[PDB]
């Protein structure tokens, strides 16, 4: 996942190992197959074959709909504005390797092995547009993103001469147990209004993000 | 379903509403759609699914069916009686003495700050 | 009624199928439907012993010195704290000899196992936490019957909730 | 905030679609009497939010059905769907 | 660094344990002493250890001066010297009965020193004396090492029989055409972490499944070669001087 | 007619049911078991299961004594 | 071989930062008995 | 001649061994002819002690007991307990899970035709009506069934400044008060790194006899 590890570095923090991007990757792969999954079920029931962005949209039917709209139409804030701002700097293109990372998703160009390497054995008789490869990409980054937030938060939460080997410039943030604190605390079930049903006996859900 | 009534006779209990019928049929049938769902996925799990790897192919035998419906009891359907956990649960509690006190002829409640006092609610 | 019931029943043609189930079914050895050999059999430990009418492969010779070591562990709830590897794999070793599968638990199973335990309390603290305090406190027992009795579908029932309304003693004692 | 939200319960300016005798009527079944109106009006409030998000569910469910871009009918597959999202269980009817 | 893998003439660990042993005043514990004396080279430089720690002050700990005694006992064992090791047992075992037999066994009459050794264990078993956790492992194993001088192999088959090991291997074994199939697949249970005994059983069961043509010539030429060079490499792990 | 009747005597069965038991209760109890066993005369009471044809829901026993 | 408690304490020290300080004797056993009960359903 | 008591049992039912004999010296445990011994394990012999203060028979010695004695060892037991700093013994009594246990080794043999939840559930009515033969049915008078003195009382009453008052018991515990009880050689760990710390006897005393 050099892509999820280039996208790690958007959203803030520096130096994964392996072992945390190939999570990811699964991460990723296990939530976009499952929304695939969705919609084309939703869309054979309503009884078409082809995979369309009208579902998918809606899939996510949440303020998660006004920033996918924004990236299709080009093919709280304050906190957001008030980082941003205290990010702003250059040097040994400060700047320009933001850049990187916005240009180098699935969808720029590498769709056809962002298509293969997750499931493509669905749906033999029909094959999706390359629309909904953008969006996808859309949407890994965005989970990429806020899987990072969610990480930091935790890592957070828990709060003589020099030898000249040591080079002082090694850092270890992340790792296997923070993404699976953030990735339990994302699951947060429903919003709860979801799981109202208090007083019974049983459960099962899928859920995404 | 007359079958249904025909099952009916077998506890004493003519003196249905006739939505009873149509209700355990419907739940057994939902029951039932679950399980061998869930026994369908087992049988795939025999047959080594994920994003292509092989085929599926089905034969659902009764192991499968025994399975799904372990799972299911796992959390539902008021097993055996299960008395010799409340034997002992029931010695541990059947230990320490009784208060041996006297009231003198009233009633004692729990002291206030546990009793309930049932005021009008109020903020 | 009766009468005109089994008529109409045997209007179906199913009247056939109705008069073959006179028997008693199961024909296996049997299915017992009793308690207490349920009970007793689903206590004693049992043991995998083979046959071996022309080959039995497996390499590795079944044993129940495994399950009398699963059974003797110090568990949880006497110790203070949630068991690290060894504990729980010498339990599991007990509980799949005592199944009847064979080959050792191959030491990916106990971590995957840690960590979604790990993730089933920290949901139910959460949950008691948000009983408590709606935004210097501290919790009891009576906060978690609370969530309990709210979400149980957390928890699966048997052996422990039962324990837990026979462990709320009163004040003085 | 949350102040104003029972300055404004009181007077008629805000009283909910349950009218006040139903949701006594589910307040003492449920087992709770008090004197105040405000309290009761707002479990009224609250209910009528939660039916109002399924009606939506349902209505944009119904909106996927065809023709994205004899008269409407919530059926029992639109019904499937929004009370599955929840936590409300299958609805597997039949016939025969 | 895995298996530190020098293994070569004098190396760091061998020079890093001789350079202990000329500095008094630390003092590396004993089964790491044991381990690396023995695993690396240097086993004089772990007995300059061993016995600088036993003899000498006392260290003012009984667990730490048990601990160096058998750290010490299964150095002697390994580089074959009986008259230390049955020399320091005796200076170190409690009862009666044991400080007899292993004098009647260094000697050589073994039939007085089995005697000796089930009257030791009835000693214990309900008995007053607290007896050791050493001290039993020399009851219950010179017990079955007097039991395979006077040559009793019918015995220790039924012993062995219930424990399950190499002992059961050895002398069932050799005490092959027959019951090659019970002896084949033992033998491979036990022929991973290899000795250079166990490539015996290997081989020989090789050699005679080629007396009945069941295997092939070639494969006793290759089981003698790759056999003979974990025999190299027990014999370089010795000190320099055969003994 | 009443051949019917009398034929209706089915009696149905489940597959398989639950038995609550938790850890605690059968573990202390076997502990004090082979512990007992072990002191006045594997030789405890124990059952015995197939490898194979296993699933059913009831087996023998050794009774070893 | 290599050179030769705090699960639980890290389990609730990073829930809250307000204290929180469950008590034993009356809460910890249950929670650890309930992962006991986990453990043994699952691998079952 | 009913003899279903508790201090009678030990008074009366004495002076023979169908016990099972306890030692004790300080340091471990042990009863019967015991090759083993047992120390200071708290995960069984204080369940064991935590019984045996009080006077109930565990539920776990049955089948042991059964099989090893044919007769004249059952019905209850009594404990030989001597120790070396005297001798002493005292009783022990079924709990009704010793009873149903008496009902679960039973099981294993039979199992089918044997109509378990009918038989094994008449079997009771008998058995527990047979061991008490002493029970005390035997009324007396309170002020609720007769008339002419039913008495006053003055907790439930009506001040007339306050509204009314009743009876309500006292403990000490207050709020925001403490809640409940607590949460809960390096040298010699260093020197003992790598460490790691009759039954041969048993399969040749055999082979001597023969």
């Amino acid at each position: 996942m050099e892509i999820q590890q280039m996208m790690f570095v958007s959203g803030e923090t520096n130096d994964p190992p392996v072992e945390t991007t190939s999570l990811i990757e699964d991460i990723v792969r296990s939530q976009v197959v499952e929304i695939v999954l969705h919609s084309s079920q939703t869309a054979l029931s309503r009884g078409t074959k082809s995979i369309v962005p009208e579902d998918v949209i809606f899939l996510i039917r949440h303020d998660k709909a006004k920033v996918n709209r924004l990236r299709t139409y080009l093919s709280s804030l304050k906190r957001l504005k008030t980082n941003d701002e205290r990010t702003k700097n250059m040097t040994k293109e400060e700047y320009v390797h933001w850049s990187e990372c916005r240009q180098a998703s699935f969808t720029f160009r590498k769709a056809k092995r962002f298509r293969e390497w997750c499931g493509l054995s669905h749906l033999a008789e029909s094959r999706p547009s390359d629309d909904v490869i953008d969006i996808l990409g859309f949407l890994t980054f965005e989970m990429v993103c806020s899987i990072t937030e969610e990480a930091l938060i935790v890592k957070m939460l828990e709060e003589r001469k020099h030898l000249f080997d040591g080079p002082d410039k090694d850092v270890r943030p992340i790792t296997s147990g923070h993404v699976l604190e953030a990735w339990r605390r994302l699951q947060k079930r429903n919003v709860e209004k979801k799981a109202i049903r208090n007083f019974q006996g049983g459960k099962l859900r899928s859920r995404v993000q | 379903v007359r079958l249904l009534h025909l099952i009916f006779a077998t506890q004493n209990i003519y003196s249905y509403q006739d939505h009873v019928p149509l209700q355990l049929m419907d739940f057994a049938y939902r029951y039932t759609t679950g399980t061998l769902q869930d026994a369908t996925i087992y049988s795939d799990h025999a047959h080594a699914s994920n994003a292509g790897n092989a085929g599926t192919n089905a034969q659902l035998t009764t192991e499968d069916i025994r399975l799904a419906i372990a799972a299911r009891t796992n959390y539902q359907f008021k097993p055996v009686p299960p008395k010799e956990l409340l034997l002992e649960l029931a010695a541990e509690r059947n230990k320490k003495p009784l208060p041996a006190v006297i009231p003198t002829w009233g009633i004692r409640l729990p002291p206030e700050k546990y009793c309930l006092t049932g005021k009008d609610w109020v903020l | 009624y009766e009468r005109l019931k089994r008529d109409i029943l045997a209007l179906p043609v199913r009247e056939r199928r109705r008069i073959k189930a006179i028997t008693r079914e199961s024909g296996k050895k049997g299915m017992v439907n009793s308690v207490i050999t349920q009970t007793r059999q689903a206590l004693i430990p049992k043991v995998p012993v083979v046959t071996r009418p022309t080959n039995v492969p497996g390499n590795s010779v079944q044993w129940a010195q495994d399950v009398i070591h699963g059974f003797q562990a110090l568990l949880a709830s006497e110790i203070y704290e949630l068991p690290e590897m060894d504990n729980l794999r010498t339990r599991m070793t007990g509980i799949s000899r005592e199944h009847g599968l064979i080959g050792p638990v191959d030491d990916s199973v106990i971590e995957i196992m840690l960590i979604g335990l790990e993730q089933h309390l920290k949901g139910i603290v959460e949950a008691a936490i948000d009983i408590v305090k709606y935004r210097r406190h501290t919790l009891t027992i009576e906060d978690m019957y609370d969530t309990l009795e709210q979400y149980p579908y957390l928890v699966e029932p048997g052996g422990t909730l039962l324990r837990l309304q026979s462990v709320m003693l009163h004040d003085e004692d | 905030t949350l102040e104003e939200i029972l300055e404004m319960m009181e007077d008629e300016e805000f009283t909910p679609i349950i009218p006040d005798a139903v949701t006594d009527y589910y307040l003492a079944k449920n087992g709770f009497e008090t004197s105040d109106i405000k309290i009761k009006r707002i479990l009224a409030l609250a209910t009528q939010k939660f039916i109002s998000d399924i009606a939506q569910d349902a209505y944009e469910y119904s909106r996927i059905r065809s023709s994205s871009s004899n008269k409407v009918v919530l059926t029992m597959d639109d019904l499937r769907s929004a009370l599955g999202e929840y936590g409300i269980n299958v609805k597997r009817p039949n016939f025969y | 660094y895995h298996i530190r893998q020098q293994d070569a003439r004098p190396n760091v660990i061998k020079s890093l344990l001789d350079g202990v042993g000329k500095c008094p005043g630390l003092h590396l514990p004993p089964h790491l002493v044991k381990y690396l004396g023995s695993n690396y080279n240097a086993w004089y430089g772990a007995i300059k250890l061993l016995e600088e720690l036993s003899e000498g002050q006392g260290i003012d700990n009984q667990k730490i001066s048990d601990a160096n005694q058998d750290a010490l006992l299964e150095v002697y064992m390994s580089l074959q010297e009986d008259d230390m090791f049955y020399g320091t047992w005796r200076r170190r075992a409690k009862y009666f009965e044991t400080n007899a037999a292993l004098s009647y066994e260094q000697i050589g009459i073994w039939d007085k020193a089995l005697q000796l050794y089930e009257a030791a264990q009835i000693k214990a078993r309900s008995g007053v004396f607290p007896f050791g956790e050493s001290e039993y492992s020399l009851w219950e194993d010179h017990w079955i090492y007097c039991a395979e001088k006077l040559q009793h192999w019918e015995i220790l088959t039924e012993l062995a029989k219930h424990e399950g090991f190499t002992d059961l291997l050895l002398e069932c074994g050799w005490r092959w055409i027959a019951d090659r199939e019970p002896l084949e697949q033992s033998v491979k249970t036990v022929m991973d972490i290899p000795t250079p005994r166990r490539q015996i059983f290997q081989t020989f069961l090789a050699l005679q499944g080629f007396s009945q043509q069941k295997d092939t010539l070639q494969d006793v030429s290759r089981l003698c070669d790759e056999g003979i060079q974990l025999t190299l490499r027990k014999w370089n792990a010795l000190p320099q001087r055969v003994t | 007619h009443q051949v019917l009747d009398g034929v209706a005597k089915s009696y149905p069965l489940p597959l398989e049911r639950k038995v609550i038991m938790p850890a605690r209760s059968r573990s202390s109890f076997l502990r004090m078991r082979e512990m007992f066993a072990g002191a006045i005369l594997l030789y405890s009471r124990t059952a015995v299961i197939d490898v194979d044809r296993a699933g059913d829901y009831y087996f023998s026993v050794r009774a070893s004594p | 071989s290599q050179p030769s408690l705090k699960e639980l304490l890290r389990n609730v020290g990073a829930d809250e930062g307000d204290g929180e300080t469950v008590i034993d004797g009356d809460v910890e056993e249950l929670l650890l008995d309930l992962a006991d009960e986990f453990v043994t359903s699952v691998t079952s | 001649k009913f003899a279903e008591t508790s201090e009678e049992i030990l008074h009366k039912y004495e002076k023979f061994p169908p016990s099972l004999t306890f030692h004790i010296h300080e340091n471990h445990y042990r009863f019967g002819d015991q090759d083993g011994v047992i120390p200071k394990n708290s995960s069984v012999i204080k369940a064991f002690l935590e019984y045996v203060a009080r006077e109930e028979i565990p539920p776990a010695l049955i089948e042991v007991t059964k099989d090893a004695g044919v007769q004249l060892y059952e019905g209850c037991i009594i404990l030989r307990i001597y120790d070396h700093r005297k001798t002493y013994t005292t009783i022990l009594r079924p709990t009704q899970l010793s009873l149903y246990a008496d009902l679960l080794y039973q099981t294993d043999y039979l199992q089918v035709r044997f109509t378990d939840s009918l038989s094994l559930n008449i079997e009771t009515e008998i058995l527990t009506a047979s061991k008490r033969n002493l029970d005390l049915s035997v009324p007396l008078n309170p002020h609720r069934a007769t008339a002419n003195l039913k008495p006053e009382v003055k907790y439930p009453y009506y001040d007339p400044e306050t509204d009314t008052v009743v009876h309500e018991h006292r403990p000490d515990a207050r709020g925001n008060m403490v809640n409940a009880d607590t949460v809960d050689s390096d040298y010699e760990r260093l020197m003992l790194l790598l460490s790691d710390r009759f039954m041969r006897l048993r399969f040749v005393e055999a082979w001597r006899k023969k």
